[PDB]
């Protein structure tokens, strides 16, 4: 049960900040090269 | 007890020292021509205002017309795009390694510390005394007006009756 | 600000995503007390304590400086009194 | 029964005389 | 260190505006019936005036002392309608500090 | 209202003046 909550949680939080690197590089260009590296800092 | 004793010498001046005080500081000054305390009357002498003009209280410290402000905006705004930058990498740390997630938890906070110094040269009377200055003055513009259109329009209705009662005639 | 293409994050080790078990070729063991088969039936019945690992052995289990010499002497003693 | 019951004499404006002194720790 | 004069008469001005410190002074018989207690509140009158008035931490009291001052010509009686006073004229005094003060 | 916040009252604060070094001022006046 933890570690399919564990699993459950990374998947949710991978979906999260793929969805706000998204929205970020949409909304925000400007900061679209810091966000990858950001991606690159994290993966 | 709860309520500290009254200072010591407020007890030391009757109604005699008071209306002796007129000729015992003529008397001093005649004489002069940390005050030492020689005598029960040296109080009541305006004490000197200290040279270096501050005053320590519970161990703090205390001392014209009105009688590139866009670097500090472009500042804030880079400011503010970086810290939200900073908030998505911190939350991706939290997602991946959250073990050392604090490591730029702290390093966030400083810029919005930052954000709260940027504030301070920023301080914001002179704008409330400007948006007082503008509502009183917009307000005795509103009166002062009304007041001419009121006596105006009893002008107006003056002439009238005196036309007609000029047609009646 | 806090861009540092310096700092560099490696992946945690070992990944949690992946099959934790069969990294270290550690599933014989988890396979033999597994809690159904391949197929979802029940292997074996389950218990909590350590009494029937000892059933085999013969008894009723209901319920769950030094001198040898001398002291084997006394208790001879003692029996044949 | 009862003629007239009593008039309120509350009196909140007495300021009271408590002692207080065990107020330094 | 020693505090100097300065400090300890602006702490006496300011913790005059405590209702309980002036119930309690007011309470013990010789505070009131000595004149030396009316003639320092008395002396205390010229910080009214800048730049002593720069130094205060609460402007109630200006108004307090000056209350206190009528106090001599108003009489001890009126002790226990104290408190009830200050509660009751809050608002409008405060008023007339700010009028003083913020206009 | 629960919770005491320091430095910032309304009224001054009696621990305040406890705290004052009137306090020790008044305990030694006869230094003074």
């Amino acid at each position: 049960r933890s570690n399919q909550y564990q699993r459950g949680k990374m998947h949710g939080l991978k979906q999260l900040r793929d969805s706000l690197a998204d929205k970020i590089v949409d909304e925000f260009p400007e900061l679209k090269e810091p966000v990858e590296d950001i991606i690159k800092r994290t993966s | 007890s709860l309520y500290p004793p009254p200072p010591p010498y407020v007890k030391f001046f009757t109604q005699s020292n008071l209306e002796k005080l007129p000729k015992y500081k003529e008397k001093k000054a005649a004489s002069a021509k940390e005050e030492e305390i020689t005598c029960a009357l040296d109080y009541l002498i305006p004490p000197p205002m200290p040279k270096n003009q501050q005053y320590r209280a519970f161990g703090s410290i205390w001392q014209e017309n009105e009688s590139n402000y866009q670097y500090k905006i472009q500042e804030l705004r880079k400011l503010l795009k970086s810290l939200l930058l900073n908030y998505l990498e911190l939350i991706g740390v939290l997602s991946i390694n959250p073990d050392m997630y604090e490591r730029k938890v702290e390093n966030i906070r400083t810029i919005l510390v930052n954000i709260h110094h940027l504030l301070n040269e920023y301080r914001q009377s002179r704008e409330s005394l400007i948006m007082l200055l503008e509502e009183q003055l917009e307000y005795k513009r509103g009166e002062i007006r009304e007041i001419e259109q009121v006596c105006k329009q009893v002008h107006d209705k003056l002439t009238s009756i005196q036309d007609t009662l000029r047609t009646g005639s | 600000y806090y861009v540092d293409p310096e700092t560099t994050y490696t992946y945690q080790q070992p990944n949690p995503l992946q099959d934790l078990i069969s990294v270290y070729g550690l599933d014989d063991i988890s396979r033999q007390v597994a809690r159904t088969n391949l197929d979802g039936t029940k292997a074996v019945k389950l218990r909590k304590s350590y009494k029937n690992q000892i059933a085999d052995l013969s008894g009723k289990f209901s319920t769950i400086n030094f001198d040898w010499d001398l002291c084997s002497s006394v208790l001879s003693q003692f029996e044949r009194s | 029964p009862s003629y007239s019951p009593t008039s309120p004499s509350y009196s909140p404006t007495s300021p009271s005389y408590s002692p207080t002194s065990p107020s330094y720790s | 260190p020693l505090p100097t004069r300065f400090e300890v008469e602006l702490e006496f001005i300011q913790s005059l505006a405590n209702i309980q410190y002036v119930t309690y002074l007011l309470t013990q018989q010789q505070i009131w019936k000595s004149p030396n207690f009316k003639n320092y509140l008395k002396y205390l009158e010229y910080w009214c005036n800048p730049p002593y008035s720069q130094c205060i931490v609460y402007p109630n009291c200006l108004f307090i002392l000056k209350l206190l001052n009528g106090f001599m010509e108003s009489a001890l009686e009126g002790l226990d309608e104290l408190p009830k006073i200050i509660q009751l004229q809050g608002p409008q005094w405060m008023n007339e500090m700010v009028e003083r003060w913020a206009n | 209202k629960g919770a005491v916040g320091p430095n910032n009252f309304i009224w001054p604060a009696e621990d305040a003046l406890r705290r004052g070094m009137l306090a020790m001022a008044s305990l030694h006046s006869k230094e003074l």
